[PDB]
């Protein structure tokens, strides 16, 4: 059962550093509807560019 | 006597080697998700 509850937090855990991931994103979005931080991201939309 | 020694002592080196094998899978598994991620983005822009 400890090994099993082993996997199950790592699993909980790893399920966490993905959701953790999300929150960095989004908590990233939401601040970023003011002017976005840096600009070199927005070269990257177009091969051109 | 001696197997119970030698197991304890390496139970404890094992204990320690299993966290380090924990983190190290971790950080793997971060990538492996990113690169997967990564991956299906550009097959979908460039097949469009």
């Amino acid at each position: 059962e400890i090994r099993d509850l082993i996997s199950e937090i790592d699993a909980k855990a790893n399920a966490i550093n993905h959701e953790m991931r999300s929150i960095q994103r989004q908590a990233e979005s939401k601040t970023k509807s003011l002017t976005t931080t840096d600009k070199i991201g927005i070269l990257n939309q177009d091969q051109d560019l | 006597g001696g197997d119970k020694d030698q197991m304890r002592q390496e139970l404890e080196q094992l204990e320690k080697a299993n966290e380090k094998l924990r983190e190290v899978n971790n950080s793997l598994v971060v990538s492996a998700q990113d690169v997967k991620n990564e991956e299906r983005d550009i097959q979908h822009e460039r097949e469009s």
